């Protein structure tokens, strides 16, 4: 099921349309949490089930006393998990400030259980998280293809591809460190890693005549970011983080420090932490306001009001193009036609009903998954589709 | 400056060559409108040239190219 | 009193350095809240004094129950107002979710009373705020000199000067209109005046003039309001006074979103503000150009964003800054004794650099706004030879 | 009925002729009081008729004691309501100077009445005059197309169009504001707007977005003079709150040398300075090479404009197109002895002997709406309401 | 007593600045009613004083009944003639309109006796106005020096000087006709002289390849121009004008009916048929809108609204320089600081307080007169040297001690 | 659409410059008048009338 302005078109026309959109001035990709489920991840509604199956005692006090979550949302598994941690942190900060001793322990006990659940679903490798060369496994085969296809079809004197994501796992970094490409994420250093917002305007060049780099914007943080005793933000490696604070979170049962971690959107009230979050949104808004931009959306659930508001306002420009994947079009169309369903369904159906040649919507279940998304993109002619290096490497290793 | 003014003429081209009973004319391009009012833009028409004492009458035969340039060929029939 | 590159400098070399720095391609200024004290403005200490004089019971409620302000800090007038509004908003947001009403009302009162005092300090003329021809008075004498000197040192082919500010008052606009010069601030129209981000790329031209500049208000203005339709409008002073300012000042009405201003630490709390991002994008685009000079006056170095941006601009070897800070010597001492405030550390760090591109000026009352304007030079109309005339006096030294 | 020097033309030839003229160097338009009648406007005859049957208790004094109005003109509805106000102002000034209270109190009622009738017909939206986005309504639909296909036709490197107007209402400002272009009228500033004549020589450019010019020949409702000897400008809402509201909804009061409409206080050296500049600019523009002029809604009842237009035809590069509806009705009266100066002037241009004047007549075929269609040709709401819904 | 940008500068710097301003592309001068005082002229205060002591009953009728002139201002001599003329015309208009007869005839005597005093003060020589070779006298020396200095400083390939004036007298043409220079003023013919706007763009040329000339603009008309019924302006000579229409005005009484065109009124836009006045001001406004332009103002009392508006709006061009002469600057400064002062005194003080180096004001009483202004102008240097060895001689000159 | 333009006129003959067989008819837009032509043999054509 493919729609372009309310009408249907076949697969060949869609592929031709995709081919023409990949030779514009600006090209970007925005990914969600559904694109990491083929590597070992879980969706947002598979975490609430685990939380309400493993901790059935805090759920009553989280509804009847503090009114932090509705019964209807909990019974249908439609709770925004990352929108609750910020409120919990605010409550804990207020209780600590006004010295209500009995109220501190209760909020220190629910955060310890929420982090313990959200962290375990983002490792993607279990205890093989502190090792090396994690990108050589077969689970990350399509991330490499996406990265290679994005880079290898840009002409000289053109911009570099940009990648936005709502995840906080380390899949893309592992994929990129295997191909040999360097990604810019706003940090510099080895012994003291620090955040510099001005390094997003830099590029490489050759002193003799290369153009192998890209930009990665993480909108909800990362597992490897934390705020030390000073007022600065540092980044470390996977092994150091595991030996420092992840092992205790997963294993120990009475561990909680405070305003230390920067995931997911937790400690926004501090003015040295929210400054990191604001820059990513500002630069996302700046990107899609350019004359010849094309954006691909996959894995997103359309449950965020701010991103929807930003995207809708950017369509009043006659040279902006969007492609969206949503493998549930029929189940939303019926529910909206009869009585009207949820907010995400209403937003997606209203966007589908528009009579523009700029918006294209693709559905069909497994036909609109992440794996199928890659093959719709073109393949370069000069890319070597053979195996010549591995044989020589094995022959060298065989010697002596 | 003062009241006296002299020139009042509306031309469509000027003579650029003579080759033994064969006249070439280069057409003006800066004229927004050739209205004075008669129109001569087609073979078979009659045009006149002023030589101070007499007026020479000719007839158009051909038009061609080579903001491009346009050319006209004409032949004479008499004078007034 | 004057340091360049970490070493002391004299006045005669300083004046010559300042003269040669006004001949570059780009020149700009940044003015703070201390530059409007010669016209009738107030600083943040006076706001706290007025608040503790006019409202004696809310202060007791703040100090006794909620413990947001310590008694000894209040006694010495060493409390930060921007860091109290954020905490008050946090308390109100927490109290509104759990449905507590009595605690909710007391914080609405505090926020309204605190905004009311901030508004009163930005009129500069009391009840005469609504009249006409306010730039003819003797108070606005040095603003006109600044504008004239900046606009007269411009050779053909160069770009117009830029002025940045963090105030809410109409001082520059009053001074410029009385002079006859037009300033661009992003708005257009008379009967319905609206914001247009692409209006910053316009310039004058002669059909067969050359006197204009640009103004960027980073923290909003007192004559702006948002009509909740994602549009911003601008009105005159008399219209604003008749519409909403009078009710706030006199009728003690409960505060609402009558006018958009940004007092506080975390400016990213207001998500739907799209003027702040554009202003700071334009500010950041300015300091990345070669052959740039910047003069700073009246700034207390208490904003995280601004001094985070300034630090990253010193990695370009074509950027020069001059900083005016009166109380340099008192800030030097408190650092070697263990450390002062966060504002007193940044200036000492900047002073102790090893590049010949940072200049710091101190000396108490001789680093004021009035002294700053006098150091700027007047242009030379007709140059001279200086080879024949200067040797006339060479005779005198051998005959006297 | 379309004439050109006494001949006749069809629709297609005229439609090609207007297209040929629009590609010249300089292009201009002159409007009148008839171009604003489609949005809620009026004409001089209508306002005189309304004045006659609302204040008949003092119409005798204007004919008997002071001799300002003619009986024949009053009965035939052919008075000029622009000179009467200036004469009344002169009379009031002289009476005030001589310290004659009895005659001074008499003239403060005639002006209070005349301004009351004049101001009502110019609001164009009743009590909605003080609101915002008034140019988004369907009444101001054809005013926008004129600007849209006057700006679009011009090639790069060409000059900017000019618009001359005799009205004093905000009909061309609201439309321009809603379109998204800027008009230069000779004022600058926000908190104190002042008149600078030399702003008419400015233009925009891009560092790496269009404009036009607007000249008002009789003033505007938003212009006034304060105690300081300077001319200011305000917005619609501020004007309504300051002085316009009381003029309509109060019995009797008068200010003095305050307002600058319509051509009222010319005996003061500060107010005539702004009337003179528009006339001199019009005269300078009319005498340029390769220019065109389109006239619509003009009754040809002004003596000086006729002298200016006639004297400008001595050059070969000046083209004029006129839209006069009652053409044959004027020729019929010309055949007989009687007539009027306007009719005599207009019929004379019909009997010319060169291909420069083009007079267009008929019934509804020559109005403002018909003129717009002769010029060549040059989904947001869904998104706006979708965003508002969220 | 010399200011530039609000600061103070001395005499040597002023002279060096003045020398450089005369080397620019465009140079001009504007003269007022005080520049002809050394020749025999007089100002408006003298006109009012003469009027009050020859027509007493008219002054009484003006003060008592119509209340146009106050009793105190008459004694202290602060009356303004132009406003009085405008008010008298305004009264006559309504008198005509309401068909009142006695007052209409009454005002004509005042309006005719007021022009007579203006005409008598513009002759400068009394009965010898109808005679030749008036420029040979010693009273016109500085005008000739001014013209010579202005003409001599131009380089080949540059434009000619322009002169503007607001006087009706002939003090500047008599001086030029004694040197042989030709002045262009927009007239042609001998037996019938007429006005043509198109001949302001004419220049001399030598057939074998008369090189000195200039221009003159008279903003408020002239004593020799007159308009016929055909709505055209004609020019005559001094003798013919004296013997035909300005001998009955003076010796005989009440005989002025639009005989010669002049503009002594405050509002000059009232006349809607006069095109010479509109032609001169367009040329004036076009001149100060060019790059590299210098202007000198002398004798102007700063009491005209139109000129004041033109001057102020021309200072937004970064290539325009002016120099203004004003004797009584100290009194104006003192009187404005008390919150009062006349309208004319505010304009000059406003200019003096600007922060631009393109405005200079010269005061000092007798040091800002016409003769001093002419003496401040420089003489050209005919044969300049590279000044690389002459400066060596200057250095060597005096060091024997 | 179009098939070419005109480069010259020779008496009563028309020359068309290409960017469809003898006997076909073509038309030329001349503003108020449309001219119809007949193909005979760049291609050559004659004139028949106007519409
Ligand atoms: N294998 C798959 N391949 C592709 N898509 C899939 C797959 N499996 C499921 N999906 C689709 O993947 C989607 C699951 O979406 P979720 O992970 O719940 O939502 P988010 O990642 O946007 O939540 C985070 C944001 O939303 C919050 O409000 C905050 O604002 C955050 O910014 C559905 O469409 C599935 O059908
Ligand atoms: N006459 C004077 N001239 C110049 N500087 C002066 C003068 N008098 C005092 N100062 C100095 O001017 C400075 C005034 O200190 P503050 O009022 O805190 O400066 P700010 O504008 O950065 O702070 C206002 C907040 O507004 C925004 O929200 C930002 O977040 C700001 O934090 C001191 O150094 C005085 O010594
Ligand atoms: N719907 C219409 N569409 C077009 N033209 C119309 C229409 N209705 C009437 N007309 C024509 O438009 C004419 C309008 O007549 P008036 O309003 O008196 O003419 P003005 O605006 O020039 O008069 C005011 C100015 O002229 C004087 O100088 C005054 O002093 C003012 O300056 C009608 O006669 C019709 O021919
Ligand atoms: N010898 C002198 N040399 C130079 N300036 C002098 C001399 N004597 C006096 N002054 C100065 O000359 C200045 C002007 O004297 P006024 O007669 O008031 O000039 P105005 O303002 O009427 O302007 C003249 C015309 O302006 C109008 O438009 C009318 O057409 C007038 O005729 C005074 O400041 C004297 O100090």
């Amino acid at each position: 099921s493919i729609y372009q302005g309310g009408n249907k078109l076949n697969e060949d026309d869609f592929r031709s349309h995709v081919y023409s959109l990949c030779q514009l001035d600006n090209v970007g990709v925005l990914l969600g949490a559904g694109a990491s489920v083929g590597c070992g991840g879980k969706t947002m509604k598979d975490v609430w089930k685990s939380f309400k199956q493993n901790y059935p005692e805090l759920l009553g006090a989280l509804i009847d006393k503090y009114l932090l979550v509705s019964q209807i949302d909990s019974d249908n598994n439609l709770v925004n998990v990352e929108l609750l941690i910020d409120e919990a942190t605010k409550f804990l900060s207020v209780a600590k400030t006004r010295r209500c001793e009995d109220e501190e322990e209760e909020f220190r006990k629910i955060l310890s259980s929420l982090y313990k659940e959200v962290t375990k679903a983002a490792l993607l490798t279990g205890e093989q998280f502190r090792e090396k060369n994690q990108g050589k496994k077969d689970a990350f085969k399509y991330h490499k293809e996406l990265i290679s296809k994005l880079i290898s079809n840009r002409q000289p004197g053109q911009s570099a591809p940009a990648i936005f994501t709502t995840n906080y796992d380390l899949a893309l970094e592992w994929a990129a460190e295997d191909l040999g490409i360097q990604l810019f994420n706003g940090f510099s250093g080895l012994h003291t890693r620090q955040f510099y917002p001005q390094n997003f305007d830099l590029a490489f060049r050759n002193v003799n005549a290369g153009h192998y780099h890209a930009y990665l914007y993480k909108l909800h943080g990362s597992l490897t970011w934390y705020q030390n005793d000073s007022l600065t933000v540092n980044e470390v490696s996977a092994s150091q983080a595991y030996d420092e604070y992840i092992n205790d979170i997963i294993n120990k049962d009475d561990f909680y420090r405070g305003q230390h971690l920067i995931y997911p959107g937790a400690n926004k009230y501090s003015h040295t932490i929210g400054f990191v979050y604001g820059e990513m949104f500002r630069r996302f808004g700046e990107f899609i306001s350019k004359p010849q931009t094309a954006l691909f959306i996959n894995g997103f659930g359309f449950g965020d009001y701010h991103i929807n508001r930003i995207i809708l306002g950017a369509l009043l420009n006659p040279s902006f193009h969007v492609v969206i994947y949503y493998p549930e079009l029929k189940e939303a169309i019926t529910k909206v036609s009869k009585g009207g369903g949820s907010e995400a369904e209403k937003a997606i159906v209203t966007l589908k009903n528009m009579a523009f040649n700029q918006v294209t919507v693709v559905g069909g279940g497994s036909k609109a998954y992440f794996n199928s998304f890659v093959e719709h993109l073109p393949y370069p002619v000069l890319f070597p589709r053979d195996n010549i290096v591995d044989e020589l490497v094995e022959a060298i290793a065989n010697l002596s | 400056m003062s009241l006296f003014k002299l020139t009042e003429i509306s031309a469509i081209g000027y003579v650029v060559g003579l080759e033994g009973e064969r006249i070439r004319i280069n057409l003006h391009e800066g004229l927004q409108g050739r209205l004075a009012v008669s129109s001569v833009t087609q073979p078979g028409d009659l045009i006149g040239f002023d030589a101070g004492n007499i007026l020479v009458v000719a007839r158009v035969t051909d038009m061609a190219f080579v903001i491009p340039l346009r050319q006209i060929i004409a032949y004479a029939i008499g004078f007034v």
